[PDB]
């Protein structure tokens, strides 16, 4: 999670829609936090079907 | 060359894969496949080996010629 | 699992064994014919469905017929 | 001389010497395949280039299958 | 997105409700209820 | 079931994780000499002299090397035997089922699949509607 | 192993992806679920019969929701001919601020989607004048939606599900249906109009809050009871009055006034009023004719029993006891009335139009046609292909013996390659024709076409009026017998027919001749299809028993020949093209024909439509120059989004090309070197699938790539339909 | 009375056309010589013929003349193509007369069929024209 | 001689030889009496 | 004239009333 929690605002930050304005960092985080809120999600129902 | 010339030849890039893909899939796995293990008695142009397998529809490698042509049409 | 039937139509010629590429079919003896021998299907959990029996019929209409049932793994023919 | 004023007939020479070249390279995955199913003998191809090719077409295939969904999304 | 009609801030957050909260329970209860013995 | 393998250098194509989860098959030959086969998941290996133990992942690529060896050979290997394995060690032995080739008619076999009828002298789909049962089976 | 689907143990056990796809495709085919009765069949149909309508009733409550919420009412009836109607807000936090600044429109503070269903001319029409109103309206359908969710679900608990005798009651059905859903539905809407509508129009408010307060006739009810009919008609509206206001009104509720409301340009309300009464009248004497519970009335069976002849043998013997026991014989006689009927609405709406000032609105107009004429194509092709499904599945050879369904089967040579023969005849010519006229005006000689005037839909544009042609002919006689019996409509009807600045009957050319043959070539080849999918069904003589396989299955093998396409579901799939082939000719002509009237030039069409260049140049090429600069490197308009769904529909409809001409295991053998690639990649292969990943089977790429050519078809056009007749007249 | 048409010979829009109408062949009066002839027909509003199929003797070289015409012919094509390939096939191998024409036979029909009207007349009567529905290969249903 | 005949007598060499001599007559009409649209 | 905000929040209060009753249909339909 660490590793992948730390590269995925990168791409937000420098090429997100909010990379022009004074929010660039703010919105590079929101994007990369709601990837890895759905990435949880996708973990977890996997867990809850694969080892039933 | 500008930004265009980049997009339109990784199109070229794309299409010309794609043929490459088909082409050499049909080469590849002219003689057997984990679908079709038997299709060098098959032949080279057969339409397919039934329905079963779920459909082996156009496994033949005549047909990745014929699918390989129209992506030599769009590339 | 398909479901192969064989009617009595057979000549016993064992076309469709011969053409079976998953040891589905068998003769086993019958008195309807001249060559005294029935196509059978006692295999078919085997089935893939790919009616290459059909083909190697010589009887009209057909004398072996493969329908295509549930689906399994050795009836999608996969190896994974 | 004056070909590249014709601006006519430097598009067409162009075009049909890339629709020839596309429709020819098409006859190359044809005629593999045509030889893999006729005339490959695998008794004395053993673990040469082409029975090693054989050997690893699913590692062939997919990465070209990868790359393919690679550049069609990246151009 | 503004709006000159009454509870604008309706589209607020029913955009992204239907847009992101309905697919993501919907699709994650069908593929709990799709793939469960 | 015994028998060394046939000398092949490894393929992409031959066993996924089907062969150690759900089954694998194996089809044991003996050979007379030491000759090249085509392999069935693509590629050539080499057939030991003596037994020889292959293991496939599916009956159609058992079946496709058996119809190899036994036409393409100028020996017919004719004894090719082919067997269901499971990850649990139960092995389910599956071609010839009677020891006789299936093309050959032999006697105490059950006849499955026969229906003593031609197949246009199957019933209506109208008679069976809510029986569930098909027009071929019932 | 899975409980999905829990209707089918055939696919429950499925490991692969087909059971999840498989899954959704037989979900409503309620017959071939595991442990079906025969009543539980019609039970479970009967609720979902309940739930369908609910949600036509919600979305009926939605787009009167959002006019009242977020569209322009109030400020577009008080200029319907230039305000542009408001369908809903756009809340899409993509847009930038150029395409908030273009989509902020139609006099909004935010940005719309303009409306082109035409709801606001409907509104208007029926006495709607408020956002309060269409506000209660839209909230009292979420009530009717509400009484009939719960009836669906009081109907299947076991103390209210009705037995199979009850839904085997077709003379009940019947006489309930045409007197009461048929004939009080429309009694209720002539009461709808007389009230509410028709003083509304004339300037009067008619509410729920004074209705019974005051009379749509200052002579009440009594002239209804004592015979003298004719008060009501007294006095109607002259041609001096202005919809919405009492200046020029008259007081008659029920007119047979015949052609059009001058301002609005749609038909009179008193007429509209006058034509509900009038069939609900018929309607509900329709529906005394069949013997439910005291013994006067027919019954059904004995009209079909004793309905035979010499040259059809049994006749129509035991159609009762087919067509009551067949649902498939239901749907496609169903689903093929709907079908004609939603042509006919189609073809008298643009016609004969009865909301106010929708005859301006010309971006409406042909989104009501070609939306009402796309669904009559689907309906018409359903109709056929459960007409197949009902051959195989539903069909008795022995109860129906020699009666009229088994001679069509026992002539469907006949009609296969008869119906062969006409689209041959017609597709030879009317292309032979076309390609003519194309060649001779390529080689600077357009005098040398074959233009045929089409004298026979001429004359009976004659007959019903235009002596545009010079026949003097029934009604464009004014001697003849017809013309001289006193009708009220004629009148009327004579102003509207011969006026041009309507759409009603409009004049017809070699352009015209034409594309009615292609239309007809389009019409008989679809049916081709469709005949030769519903009497092949059962079976041919390169598939005897396909009874057997069913409906829906791929082919039969290789063998004999090939049997690609071979079921009854794939001529349904080929005729799907067709239809759509059909109906984008139909819709060109539409489009095109009603583009010069609607600018006046008519000689547009007249002079190019004879050739397919000038389709191609004059209507496919120039009106789509506005469309796709919707958006440009300069900047974007209100056009923007209909230039991205013209593109979108093009890649919709190209990616079925994918699944209709490469086939199935050419992507299973590429699937299974994924399945390799997944396999054996570290770090990827701790995930694993469950259902194990297959290609798509061969009926179902068939249907996928349809329904991607359909989606693809129609999104492209009615993106090219808007936005040129938006960007030409809205 | 097609009053939306007019005459071409009084037709302005015509008149001013047929006055440049290019030359399809060699001649160089072939322009002239269609604007003598399309002058009787009856033009539109942009002056081309508008041809009238509805069964009027006034205009039966529009469509009647050319149905005439084309029936005959047709009806020779199909005739001589019957007459053969039922001649042909009481041969000893009727497959190789197909994709290897007998040419001398098929002449000999082609010239005979001037008089297929009474020769299709004579075998409807015959019933050798049209099979019996019981004796023809059928599907099974 | 008599085999070429039989080739001279093929479908496609005789379809050729009819189209060709119906486009010989269709030409040679249209040439010396063009531009017919009716009688 | 234009609808106010407590017409709109009653109007999704409502349209509660066809939510729970198109799930208790479909629950019904699935059994
Ligand atoms: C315009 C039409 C179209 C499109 C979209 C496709 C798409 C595809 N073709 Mg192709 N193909 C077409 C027509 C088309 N085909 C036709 C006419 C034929 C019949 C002859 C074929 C036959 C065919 C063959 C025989 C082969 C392909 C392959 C492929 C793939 C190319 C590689 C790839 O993944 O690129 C990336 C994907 C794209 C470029 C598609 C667009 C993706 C968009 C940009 C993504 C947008 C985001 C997404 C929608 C967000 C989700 C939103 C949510 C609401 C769902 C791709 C799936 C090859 C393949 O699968 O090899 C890998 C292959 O071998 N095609
Ligand atoms: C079926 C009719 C229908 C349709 C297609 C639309 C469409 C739309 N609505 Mg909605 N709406 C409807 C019914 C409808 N509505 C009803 C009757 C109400 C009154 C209570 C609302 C209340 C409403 C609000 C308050 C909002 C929308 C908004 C919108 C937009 C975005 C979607 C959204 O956020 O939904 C949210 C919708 C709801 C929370 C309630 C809708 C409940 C309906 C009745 C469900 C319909 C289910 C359907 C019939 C079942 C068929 C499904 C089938 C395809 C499988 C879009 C224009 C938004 C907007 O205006 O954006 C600018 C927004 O803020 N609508
Ligand atoms: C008078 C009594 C009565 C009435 C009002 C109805 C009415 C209804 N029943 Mg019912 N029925 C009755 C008694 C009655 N029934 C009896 C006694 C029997 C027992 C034998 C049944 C048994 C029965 C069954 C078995 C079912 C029905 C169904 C239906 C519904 C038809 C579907 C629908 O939405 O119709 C809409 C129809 C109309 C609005 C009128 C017809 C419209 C046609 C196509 C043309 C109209 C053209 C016109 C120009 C349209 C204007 C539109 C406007 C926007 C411009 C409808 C609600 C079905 C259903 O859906 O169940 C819930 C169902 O399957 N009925
Ligand atoms: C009154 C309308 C009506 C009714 C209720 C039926 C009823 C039936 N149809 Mg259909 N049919 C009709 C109209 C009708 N149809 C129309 C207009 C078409 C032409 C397009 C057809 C053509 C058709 C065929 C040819 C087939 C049926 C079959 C079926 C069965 C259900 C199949 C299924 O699960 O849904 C359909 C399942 C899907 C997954 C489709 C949903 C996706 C579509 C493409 C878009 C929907 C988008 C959605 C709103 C979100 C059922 C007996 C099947 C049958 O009985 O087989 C023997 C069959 O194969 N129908
Ligand atoms: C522009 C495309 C087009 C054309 C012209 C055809 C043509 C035809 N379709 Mg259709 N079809 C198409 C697209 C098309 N279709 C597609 C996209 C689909 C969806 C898969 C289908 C589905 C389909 C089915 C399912 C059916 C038809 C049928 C037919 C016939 C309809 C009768 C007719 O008009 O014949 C007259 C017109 C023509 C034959 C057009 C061709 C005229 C040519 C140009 C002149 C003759 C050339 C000559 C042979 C020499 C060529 C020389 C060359 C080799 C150098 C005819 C063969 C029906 C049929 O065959 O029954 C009769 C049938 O059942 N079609
Ligand atoms: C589709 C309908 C239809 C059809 C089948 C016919 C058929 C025919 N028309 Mg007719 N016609 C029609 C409607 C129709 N017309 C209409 C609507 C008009 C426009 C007013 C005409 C105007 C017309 C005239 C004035 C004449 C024909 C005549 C003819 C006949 C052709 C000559 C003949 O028999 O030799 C083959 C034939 C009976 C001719 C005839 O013999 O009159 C009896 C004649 O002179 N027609
Ligand atoms: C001379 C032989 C001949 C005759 C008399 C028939 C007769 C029939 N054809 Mg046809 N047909 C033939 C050739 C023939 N056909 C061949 C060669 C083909 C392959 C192209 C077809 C394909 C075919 C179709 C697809 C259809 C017909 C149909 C029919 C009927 C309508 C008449 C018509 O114009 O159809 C139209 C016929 C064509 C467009 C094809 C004609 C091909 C050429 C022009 C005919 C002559 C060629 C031959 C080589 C001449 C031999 C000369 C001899 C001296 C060597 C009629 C029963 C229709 C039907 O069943 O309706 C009841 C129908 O659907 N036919
Ligand atoms: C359905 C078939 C159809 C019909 C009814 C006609 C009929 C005719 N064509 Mg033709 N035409 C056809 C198809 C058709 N064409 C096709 C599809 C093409 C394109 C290859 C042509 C291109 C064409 C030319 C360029 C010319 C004709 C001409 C004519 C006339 C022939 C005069 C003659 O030989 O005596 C007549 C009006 C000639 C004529 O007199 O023009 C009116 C002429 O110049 N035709
Ligand atoms: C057909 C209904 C005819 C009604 C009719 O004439 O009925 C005549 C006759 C019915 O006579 P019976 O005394 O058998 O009738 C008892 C009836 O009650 C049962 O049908 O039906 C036939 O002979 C069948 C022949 C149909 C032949 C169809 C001809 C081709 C029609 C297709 C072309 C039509 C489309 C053109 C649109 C412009
Ligand atoms: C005592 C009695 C009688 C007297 C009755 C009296 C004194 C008054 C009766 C009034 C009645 C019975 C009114 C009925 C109204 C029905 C309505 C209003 C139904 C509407 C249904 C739909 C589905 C509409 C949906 C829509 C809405 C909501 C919109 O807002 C616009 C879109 C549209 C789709 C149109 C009579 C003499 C008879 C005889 C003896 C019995
Ligand atoms: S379908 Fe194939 S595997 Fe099944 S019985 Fe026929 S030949 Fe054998
Ligand atoms: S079914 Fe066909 S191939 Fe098999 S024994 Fe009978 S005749 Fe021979
Ligand atoms: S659908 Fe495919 S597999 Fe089936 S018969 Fe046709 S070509 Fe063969």
């Amino acid at each position: 999670g660490m590793a992948h929690g730390y590269f995925l605002i990168g791409p937000w930050t420098l090429l997100g829609p909010l990379r022009d304005s004074e929010y660039q960092y703010i919105g590079g985080l929101i994007g990369a936090l709601a990837l890895i809120l759905v990435a949880t999600a996708a973990l977890s129902s996997y867990g809850l079907v694969t080892f039933q | 060359l500008g930004t265009a010339d980049f997009m339109v030849h990784h199109i070229h890039a794309f299409t010309i894969h794609v043929t490459a893909l088909i082409l050499l899939k049909g080469v590849l796995y002219a003689r057997s496949s984990r679908l079709v293990p038997d299709k060098a008695n098959l032949g080279f142009r057969f339409p397919c080996d039934g329905p079963g397998r779920g459909g082996t529809c156009q496994v033949s490698g005549w047909d990745h010629v014929f699918l390989g042509l129209f992506w030599m049409y769009n590339s | 699992s398909h479901s192969v039937k064989i009617y009595d139509t057979c000549i016993g010629c064992t076309q469709c064994v011969r053409a079976c590429p998953l040891d589905v079919l068998e003769m086993v003896p019958w008195d309807g014919c001249k060559a005294a021998q029935i196509a059978s299907s006692p295999r078919t959990e085997d089935c893939v469905g790919c009616k290459r029996c059909e083909t190697a019929c010589p009887t009209d209409f057909l004398s072996i017929r493969v329908y295509l049932g549930a689906e399994t793994t050795r009836s999608m023919g996969l190896a994974y | 001389p004056y070909q590249a004023i014709d601006y006519a007939t430097q598009l067409s020479l162009f075009t049909h010497h890339m629709w020839i070249g596309g429709f020819l390279i098409v006859g190359a995955g044809a005629h593999g395949a045509i030889f893999m199913v006729r005339d490959y003998d695998p008794a004395k191809n053993v673990n040469n280039l082409l029975d090693r090719m054989l050997r690893h077409r699913d590692a062939i295939i997919s990465h070209l299958n990868w790359v393919c969904i690679f550049l069609g999304f990246h151009s | 997105m503004d709006g000159s009609y009454a509870a604008s801030y309706l589209p607020w957050i029913l955009i992204p409700m239907v847009g992101w909260l309905f697919p993501a329970v919907t699709m994650g209860l069908l593929f709990i209820h799709i793939e469960s013995e | 079931l015994s028998g060394q393998p046939p000398k092949f250098g490894g393929s992409t194509g031959g066993l996924l994780s089907k062969a150690n989860r759900e089954e694998k098959y194996a089809i044991t030959w003996t050979s007379a000499s030491e000759q090249v086969f085509e392999m069935p998941t693509g590629g050539a290996a080499i057939m030991n002299e003596g037994e020889n133990l292959l293991y496939l992942a599916r009956k159609e690529q058992c079946l496709a090397l058996g119809t190899q060896l036994r036409t393409k050979f100028k020996p017919k290997i004719q004894d090719y035997k082919i067997y269901r394995v499971y990850p649990s060690g139960e092995v389910q032995y599956l071609h010839p089922a009677d020891g006789v080739f299936p093309e050959k008619v032999n006697e105490g076999r059950e006849a499955q699949g026969t229906k003593t009828r031609r197949i246009g002298q199957n019933p209506e789909p109208v008679t069976i509607k809510f029986s569930g049962k098909a027009p071929y089976e019932v | 192993a899975t409980k999905f689907p829990k209707f089918s143990q055939d696919l429950a056990q499925d490991p692969t992806t087909r059971r999840i796809w498989y899954g959704i495709a037989t979900a409503h085919d309620f017959e071939t679920h595991d442990g079906m009765t025969e009543e539980n069949l019609y039970q479970k149909i009967f609720a979902s019969h309940f739930g369908h309508i609910a949600i036509i009733f919600l979305w009926t409550s939605g787009t009167l929701f959002h006019v009242a919420w977020q569209g322009n009412f109030e400020q577009w009836i008080k200029d319907p001919l230039n305000i542009r109607p408001i369908a809903h807000a756009i809340w899409d936090p993509h847009f930038g601020e150029g395409a908030v600044n273009a989509f902020t429109q139609a006099g909004a503070s935010n940005p719309v989607n303009i409306a082109y269903s035409g709801v606001y001319h409907w509104f208007y029409t029926i006495g709607m004048t408020t956002n309060q109103e269409l506000y209660s309206g839209a909230v009292f359908l979420l009530v009717l939606a509400s009484l009939f969710l719960f009836a669906g679900w009081l109907h299947l608990q076991p103390k209210f599900r009705p037995s199979l005798a009850w839904f085997k009651n077709a003379e009940s059905r019947l006489n309930h249906h045409l007197a009461g859903l048929f004939g009080v539905s429309s009694l209720a809407w002539a009461g709808h109009l007389v009230h509410v509508a028709i003083p509304e129009a004339r300037g009067q408010h008619v509410g729920w809050d004074n209705f019974l307060s005051t009379p749509p006739h200052p002579a009440g009810l009594m002239p209804f009871f004592t015979g003298n009919w004719g008060v009501y008609a007294a006095d109607p509206d002259t041609a001096g009055h202005i919809f919405g206001t009492s200046e020029g009104a008259g007081t008659a509720i029920l007119t047979f006034l015949g052609g059009f409301h001058p301002q609005t340009e749609s038909l009179w309300l008193t007429d509209i009023a006058h034509h509900h009464l009038a069939i609900a009248v018929i309607f509900i004497i329709a529906g005394h004719m069949y013997r439910t519970n005291w013994g006067i009335g027919h019954s059904i069976k004995e009209i079909l029993n004793a309905h035979k002849g010499p040259l059809t043998g049994a006749g129509h013997t035991n159609l009762y006891d087919t067509i009551n026991n067949s649902l498939h014989f239901q749907l496609g006689l169903a689903l093929a009335s709907l079908g004609v009927i939603t042509s006919l609405v189609a073809q008298h709406m643009y016609s004969l139009p009865s909301y106010a000032f929708i005859a301006q609105d010309h971006t409406t107009q042909a989104a009501l046609y070609t939306h009402h004429q796309y669904i009559a194509g689907f309906l018409m092709v359903g109709a056929f292909a459960h007409g197949a499904i009902f051959f195989v599945r539903d069909y008795d050879p022995v109860a129906n013996k020699d009666n009229v369904l088994a001679r069509m089967l026992e002539h469907k040579e006949a009609l296969i390659s008869h119906l062969s023969w006409v689209s041959l005849f017609l597709g030879f010519h009317t292309l032979g024709l076309y390609v003519h006229n194309d060649v001779v005006v390529a080689f600077g000689t357009p005098e040398k076409q074959i233009l045929i005037e089409p004298v026979f839909a001429q004359w009976i544009q004659a007959t019903s009026g235009k002596a545009l042609y010079g026949f003097d002919v029934l009604l464009s006689n004014p001697d003849s017998i017809a013309s001289t019996t006193g009708a009220a409509w004629l009148p009327g009807w004579l102003d509207a027919i011969n006026s041009g600045t309507n759409s009603l009957f409009l004049t017809i050319g070699p352009g015209d001749f034409l594309v009615h043959h292609a239309i007809a070539l389009g019409l008989h080849t679809t049916a081709l299809i469709l005949i030769k999918g519903a009497l092949d069904a059962r079976g041919s003589k390169l598939m005897p028993d396909k009874k057997d396989f069913g409906y829906s299955f791929p082919c039969d093998g290789p063998g004999r020949g090939g049997t690609c396409d071979i079921s009854a579901w794939d001529a349904f799939y080929l005729a799907m093209f067709w239809m759509l082939n059909t109906l984008g000719w139909l819709t060109f002509y539409w489009h095109w024909k009603h583009l010069g009237v609607w600018s006046g030039n008519v000689a547009q069409f007249n002079e190019n439509s004879t050739y397919l260049m000038g389709w191609f140049r004059d209507y496919l090429w120039a009106n789509s120059a506005q469309l796709i600069n919707g958006y440009n490197p300069y900047g974007v308009n209100n056009l923007s989004v209909w230039a991205w769904m013209f593109l979108f529909g093009h890649l919709v409809w190209a990616t079925g090309f994918m699944f209709l001409i490469s086939w199935r295991g050419y992507w299973q053998e590429l699937i299974e070197t994924i399945v390799w690639a997944h396999e054996r990649t570290p770090l990827a292969n701790l995930v694993r699938w469950k259902d194990k990943p297959v290609a798509l089977s061969i009926v179902q790429a068939r249907l996928v790539g349809l329904a991607h050519f359909t989606v693809g078809y129609v999104l492209t056009y009615a993106a090219f339909l808007i936005a040129s007749t938006a960007g030409k007249f809205g | 009375d097609f009053a939306n048409l007019t005459p071409c010979s009084e037709n302005p829009a015509y008149l001013a056309k047929s006055k440049n109408f290019l030359n399809t062949t060699n001649d160089p009066n072939s322009g002239k010589i269609r604007a003598e002839r399309y002058a009787s027909a009856l033009c539109g509003p942009e002056g081309y013929p508008h041809l009238i199929v509805d069964g009027r003797f006034t205009h039966a070289g529009d469509f009647l003349i050319p149905s005439i015409l084309f029936l005959y012919i047709a009806g020779w094509i199909g005739w001589v193509g019957r007459s053969y390939l039922i001649e042909i096939r009481e041969s000893k191998n009727p497959e190789m007369q197909e994709v290897v024409i007998n040419v001398p036979l098929a002449i000999k029909k082609m010239l005979g069929g001037f008089l297929w009207p009474l020769a299709a007349v004579g075998e409807y009567t015959s019933g050798k024209l049209v099979m019996k529905d019981s004796e023809i290969p059928t599907s099974p249903r | 001689m008599d085999g070429l005949k039989s080739f001279l007598s093929t479908a496609p060499v005789m379809i050729m030889a009819l189209l060709t001599f119906t486009a010989g007559i269709l030409i040679e009409f249209n040439r010396f009496y063009p531009d017919l649209l009716f009688h | 004239m234009a609808l106010s905000d407590t017409q709109i929040l009653a109007a999704l209060v409502v349209a509660l009333l066809p939510a729970f009753l198109a799930f208790r249909l479909s629950t019904e339909l699935y059994k």
